[PDB]
C-alpha cells in the first residue's frame, strides 16, 4: 500500500489490506512488562565476614592502604566495581601480575531487555550458601549511609558492632535460606538506565549517577573475633524485581556480526 | 497543504514544502505544571524569550561515509556558543538561577534540489553523552573544526570509550568491553524522528516535552535531550552541479520555569 | 520577489535592528533582533512590515541631524544558505524590491516643496 | 507573509499579521485632496500698461 | 499647634485653631494659571531681509564662512543663541574686539514665574515696525524644517523663493500690523522648561532639547533683488500664550542678596 | 505603629521606627497603562525583578559645611555601578532594549542615636543635571572618592556651569550668567521629601510615579528622576562618641515596560 515513511508515523496493517484474507486471534499476553520482570536471577557472589571490616576508600586510592575487599555487594542492575558504582564494565582476561583484582557485576538479562530509559520497582532479595552446612547471617543498610566499623568487649570477647542496629539483620538455621523484600528508598523518583548528567557541580564525572541503587548487603559469621578460621567462604545473592514500570523507549545492545 | 508559517514573539518562520509536525508522547506537549520540589516563587515565561534562535552547522560533503553523525546538546549549546548560537535574554536568565525545566521545539533546514541524491536522519536522542571527549572533558570549539563529521566505529557502537573514573594504582587495570551509553545505528529510528531526502522535502519539525529523573535538574549540568543528525545514503550528484550543501537549525523553549535566584555563575 | 529559474532552491533571512551604537555586522547579532525566515518555493513574493517603535508620537520626515526622532535603525538582508542550481543554468540570480505605505500610515502638517527638479 | 506580486493587487497589512502587536490610531487627515490645494501661491510677474 | 514637619505633609490652618477668631472671605482668583499667562510681551528684535538668505551653519562653524546673521527668530521661551537653541544665556559686557556678536534672547517673565516642569499651550504672534512708514512682510515654517534658499528670474528681475509656499505668508499696509495664531505642532507632547536628557544616542550634549519650540519667523521687503537699500531696518516680535497648562512643581530663580 | 515590614519577591525590609510612606501625586502610584507610542508586544514585570537593590554612599563627617549634597541618578546608577549597586536581572534586561518606563520606590537608612545632633534632607528632584561635570562628561568613579561631598557655590546656585555647546571661533565668546538648571537651596522642600534628624527617626520612604515629556524615553539616556541628599544642620557630638556615621539606600522599580528588543548595547 502506498505510504510515506518520512512522516515518522506509519499505521500498522493486516493481510486483508491488499489481499483476500483475515486477521488472527489475539493469543496470549506474555509480553506484559509487569509480568515479564518478576523472576529471580543471580546478581553477585561475595565472601563472609569473620571480624570487623574496613570499608574500601574512594577510587583515587594509592598503594599501601589497608582495607577489606570483596565483602560488600551493591543492589543495582548497573555496572559496579570494587563495591562502588561505575560506568564501564570490567573483565580480567589475563589473571597475572601484581595488584588487587577488582570485583565486578552486571545484570545481563536486564540489560538484554533494557529497551527503555527510566525504571522503578520494589525488590525482593534472597541468599544461598555455597559451602556444606554453613551458619551465617545477612545485614543491610539503606542508600546514602555508611557501615559502622568498631567492636565492643564482652567478657574479654570482642563483638563487632554490626551485630546490632535499628536497620534489618536476619539469621538462618543450618543450611537455611534468607528471604525478604525492600521498598524503593532512593531520593530520586526513578532509576536511570542510562544517564548523561553530573552530580557534583564541578570536577564531576559525567554520566555517573550518585544514588541509583536500593542499598547494600553483606554477610557475617555470628561468632566473636577470637574464632577467625583459616578458609574463605562464599554466598550467592538473588534479586527479583516486583511491580515494575518503564517510562521511555531506547535501543538494545549491538549483537556483533562474526 | 505543504505551506505553513510558525509565529512566536517577534519572530516568524515559514516553509514552501512541509510534511507535518511530530508530537513526541502527548496530545499537547506544551501543557506543564510547576515543579513540586521547591517552595519559592518561580519565574514563568515572559514575552522577551518566546523566540526562535538560529545557528549554523558544518557543511555536508560527498566524502562523508555512512552513519557519520553530528550532535548538539540543547541546554549546553547556549552555554558553549556552539555553531554561533547566542540566546541573549534566555542565556542571561539561565546564567542567574540554580534550577530549570522546559520542553523544546526544533527544526532543521537543507537546500537539496531534484538533481541530487542522499538522505539524512534527524532524531532527538534522550540522555546521551556524545558531546564529551574520551578523557571526559567537553569538546572545545577547535576540535569541531577538525573532526568535521564524527566517525563511527566499534568503540561508539559498544560504549567502550565512555567517561572514565581513574581506578588508582592499588588495583590492576582491567579490560573495558562494554558500557550503558552504547549507540546502535540500526535502531536509531526508535526515537522521535523524521527522514530528510533530496526528492521529497527540505525541512523537519519535531515537538518534544520535558523528561527527567527528578521534577527539576540543575541549570549548569542537565543534558536530558540531544539533537542528532546522521547519514543514511551518502550524497552523490552529477558533475557540475552545486557542491557542499549547507545546514541550519532553529530552537525554541516552551513553558520554562526557574528557581533559586543567585548572582552570575562562576566556575571554581 | 524572486525572479530566478524555477529549478532553484534557497533560503534568506530578513532582520530589522532598532538604533544602537553600531549597526549589526553578523548573523549571530542579526538573529537576536526582529527577523523572519523566507524560503524559495512556488510563490514568488514575500512581504515584510517594519513596526512603528518610537519614543514619541509622530516622527520627522527628514534628517537634518541623527536625533532619535528622525533615524530609526537599519534593515539588512542575510543569505542563510547558498543557492543550488542544476548543471547548465545561469548563475547569480537577481532579487527585486518594492516599498509602500502600511495600513495605518498617516501624514500631517503640509510644507512647501523643493523646485530643484526643473534644473 | 506569502503572496504573489505578479497579480498587481496586493492587500495592505499590519504589524500583527506576522508578529504580536496592534494597529495604531488614525491621527489626522491632512492628505485630503480638497484640503491640500486651497492655498495661495505666486504664479507670474507682469508689467503695467500705460497705453493701448 | 503641635505637629511633626518631618512627615512632609502639613495641614494648613486658620486663626481660629489656637485663638478666638474667624476665617476671611475668598476674594478674587487672579492666581489662576490659565488667566495669568494670557498677556502679550516682547520676545526679540530682528532685521528685515532684502535678498535671498543663507541660513547659519551649526555651532562648530570656523572662521571665513559666509552666511546671514540676526535675520531669524525662534519661537520659544528657552534661551537661544545665533538663531539656534542653547542652554546658557549670554551677555556682552565689553562690546569690542574682532568676531561676530551672537544674538540672544529669553523670556524674563516666563522664567520669573516658571514654577513648574512641563508646559503646553497655543501661541499668538504679532509684529510691529520700528521705522517710520515701512512696508514689510512676515514668513513662518513649522518645527523641524528648513528655509529654502534660492531665487528665480522674472523679466530679468530676480525674485527670492520665500515669496511662495504652502506655509503661511502675510502682508501689511503702510504702518500696519500683522497678527495670527498658531497651534502646538511639535512632536513632543509637552515643552520641557528644564531637561536632563540627550537627543542623539552618542556625542550628544546633555540637557539640550531638540524640538522645544513652535516654529521660526522672519521678515522681508516685497521688492526684487535689484533694490537692496543702504540702511538696515528692524522689527519687534510679540507672543502671547493661550489656554496654558502646567504639570509638575519646581523652584524659582535665586534672587541674590546684595 | 512605628513598626513596619515591606515585602517583595524574595526580599523583605523592616524598621523599628517609621514615620509613614509618602505618595507623590496620586492615590495609587503603582497603577499604570502600557505606552501608546509603539505597536510591538511589550514585556511586563516578571518575578525575578520585583526586588530591592541596595548600595552604599559616602560617609557623613562633621567637617562638611551647610547645603553640601550628594546625587544619585536612578536609571544611571545601575548602568554606572555607582556605590557598588548592581541590578543583575534588571540590568541585563535594561541593556537589551531600546525603550523603558517605570516608577520607583526608595528608602534611606542612617544610624544616629539620642546623643547626636544634625539633620539631613532627602528629596527626589525631577529633571536635573547634577551628575555631569562642567565639561559635559559623566563623572568617573575616581572623582567621587575625591569630591566626597559636592560643594555649594554661586555657580550651582545660578546654573552658570551647565553643559556647554562650543560656539566655534567665527563668533566672539560671551559672558555666561544664568541657566535653566539652577539650584535654589532654600526651596528644595517643594519636591516630595522627608526630613531626617537624630532625635526622631532613622529612615525615610518615598513613593514616586512615572513622568516624562513623551510616553516613553530611550533606555540609555533618560534621567527624569534623581535622588538628592543635603545637609541642613551640620553634625556635632560630644567628645568620645561614635564618629563618621554610615549611609545606605535601597531602590525598587514598579510597573516596568520595555520595547524594541535588540542585542547588547555598545557605544561607538
Amino acid at each position: 500500500s502506498t505510504d510515506n515513511a518520512e512522516t515518522g508515523v506509519i499505521e500498522a496493517g493486516n493481510t486483508d489490506t491488499d489481499f483476500s484474507g483475515e486477521l488472527a486471534a489475539p493469543g496470549s499476553n506474555h509480553t506484559n512488562v509487569k509480568f515479564l520482570f518478576d523472576r529471580s536471577r543471580l546478581l553477585n557472589v561475595i565472601k563472609v565476614l569473620e571480624k570487623d571490616a574496613v570499608f574500601p576508600r574512594p577510587f583515587p586510592t594509592q598503594e599501601g592502604a589497608q582495607q577489606d575487599d570483596g565483602y560488600f555487594c551493591l543492589l543495582t542492575p548497573r555496572p559496579t566495581v570494587a563495591s562502588r558504582p561505575a560506568t564501564r564494565f570490567g573483565l580480567y582476561a589475563n589473571p597475572s601480575g601484581s595488584g588487587v583484582l577488582a570485583n565486578t557485576s552486571l545484570d545481563f538479562n536486564f540489560y538484554s531487555l533494557a529497551c527503555f530509559t527510566y525504571f522503578r520497582s520494589d525488590l525482593e532479595v534472597t541468599v544461598v550458601s555455597l559451602e556444606p552446612d554453613l551458619e551465617f547471617a545477612v545485614g543491610w543498610f539503606p542508600s546514602g549511609s555508611e557501615y559502622q566499623a568498631s567492636s565492643f568487649v564482652y567478657d574479654q570477647l570482642h563483638v563487632p558492632f554490626h551485630f546490632t542496629g535499628r536497620t534489618p539483620r536476619a539469621f538462618a538455621s543450618k543450611g537455611g535460606k534468607v528471604s525478604f523484600v525492600l521498598p524503593w528508598n532512593s531520593v530520586s523518583s526513578v532509576l536511570p538506565v542510562r544517564w548523561g548528567g553530573a552530580s557534583k557541580l564541578s570536577s564531576a564525572t559525567r554520566g555517573l549517577p550518585a544514588h541509583a541503587d536500593w542499598g547494600t548487603i553483606y554477610a557475617f559469621v555470628p561468632r566473636p573475633n577470637e574464632k577467625k578460621s583459616t578458609a574463605v567462604k562464599h554466598v550467592a545473592v538473588y534479586i527479583r524485581y516486583k511491580n515494575a514500570r518503564a517510562w521511555c523507549p531506547s535501543m538494545l545492545p549491538f549483537r556483533s556480526y562474526k | 497543504d505543504r505551506v505553513t508559517t510558525q509565529t512566536a514573539g517577534n519572530t516568524a518562520i515559514n516553509t514552501q514544502s512541509s510534511l507535518g509536525v511530530l508530537c513526541a508522547y502527548v496530545e499537547d506537549p506544551t501543557k506543564s505544571d510547576p515543579p513540586s520540589s521547591s517552595t519559592d516563587q518561580p519565574t514563568t515565561t515572559f514575552t522577551a524569550i518566546d523566540r526562535w534562535y538560529t545557528g549554523r552547522l558544518n557543511s555536508w560533503t560527498k566524502a562523508v561515509k555512512t552513519f557519520s553523525f553530528q550532535a548538539v546538546p540543547l541546554p549546553g549549546a547556549f552555554l558553549s556558543r556552539q555553531g554561533g548560537l547566542n540566546g541573549g535574554a534566555f542565556t542571561a536568565t539561565l546564567h542567574r538561577h540554580f534550577l530549570m525545566k522546559c520542553g523544546w521545539q526544533v527544526q532543521v533546514q537543507c537546500n537539496l534540489t531534484q538533481f541530487h541524491q542522499g538522505a539524512l536522519l534527524v532524531a532527538m536522542v534522550p540522555e546521551t553523552t556524545l558531546d564529551v571527549k574520551p578523557d571526559g572533558k567537553a569538546k572545545s570549539l577547535q576540535e569541531l573544526n577538525e573532526e568535521q563529521w564524527v566517525e563511527m566505529s566499534d568503540d561508539y557502537r559498544t560504549g567502550k570509550n565512555m567517561p572514565f573514573q581513574s581506578l588508582g594504582t592499588y588495583y590492576r587495570p582491567p579490560n573495558w568491553t562494554w558500557g550503558p551509553n552504547f549507540i546502535n545505528p540500526y535502531q536509531v529510528t526508535v526515537f522521535p524522528h523524521q527522514i530528510l531526502n533530496a526528492r521529497t522535502s527540505t525541512s523537519v519539525d519535531i515537538n518534544v516535552p520535558y523528561i527527567g529523573e527528578t521534577p527539576t535538574q540543575s541549570s549548569e549540568t542537565q543534558n536530558s535531550w540531544t539533537l542528532l543528525v546522521m547519514v543514511l545514503v551518502p550524497l552523490d550528484y552529477k558533475e557540475g552541479a552545486t557542491t557542499d550543501p549547507e545546514i541550519t537549525f532553529s530552537v525554541r523553549p516552551t513553558s520554562p520555569y526557574f528557581n533559586g535566584l543567585r548572582n552570575r555563575y562562576t566556575a571554581g | 520577489t524572486f525572479c530566478g529559474p524555477m529549478m532553484a532552491r534557497g533560503k534568506f533571512l530578513l532582520s530589522y535592528s532598532p538604533p544602537n551604537g553600531t549597526q549589526p555586522q553578523t548573523l549571530s547579532e542579526a538573529m537576536q533582533c526582529t527577523y523572519s525566515i523566507w524560503d524559495i518555493g512556488l510563490n514568488s513574493s514575500w512581504t515584510f512590515v517594519v513596526p512603528y517603535i518610537s519614543p514619541s508620537d509622530y516622527r520627522e520626515t527628514r534628517a537634518i541631524t541623527n536625533s532619535v526622532y528622525s533615524a530609526d535603525g537599519w534593515f539588512s538582508l542575510h543569505k542563510l544558505t547558498k543557492i543550488t542550481l542544476p548543471p547548465d543554468c545561469p548563475q547569480s540570480p537577481c532579487i527585486l524590491f518594492f516599498a509602500s505605505a502600511g495600513e495605518d500610515y498617516t501624514l500631517r502638517l503640509p510644507v512647501d516643496c523643493n523646485p530643484s527638479y526643473v534644473f
